[PDB]
């Protein structure tokens, strides 16, 4: 846990952020998959222009 | 005999020119496709030069 973002005993809304669990080992493979998408997206758009 | 074989050589070379024009058309359309593949980003300039030569 890095912080909590609610006053205790408050009416919380469905979808409101409660905690902040450490995004240290998930931002890594998020940007890994983001880099793989940034490769394959401008592979597929190039092939879509060439098949035309 | 000489005028017969001269007309036969001319008759063969008409078809030789007719085939060479079609080879030029096939090479030119291959260069057009490699120029389109270079203009977008798939092929490098090395394949573009090798298609131009």
């Amino acid at each position: 846990i890095l912080k909590r973002l609610f006053k205790e005993g408050s009416d919380v809304k469905a979808g409101q952020q409660l905690y902040q669990i450490d995004p240290a080992t998930y931002e890594a493979d998020y940007q890994s998959a983001q880099a793989n998408l940034a490769s394959t997206q401008e592979q597929a758009q190039r092939y879509k222009l060439l098949v035309a | 005999a000489s005028v017969a074989t001269a007309y036969l050589t001319l008759k063969a070379d008409q078809a030789q020119l007719q085939l060479t024009k079609d080879t030029l058309g096939t090479y030119q359309k291959s260069f057009d496709l490699t120029q389109r593949s270079y203009d977008v980003g798939v092929a490098s300039a090395l394949d573009l030069r090798q298609a131009q030569t």
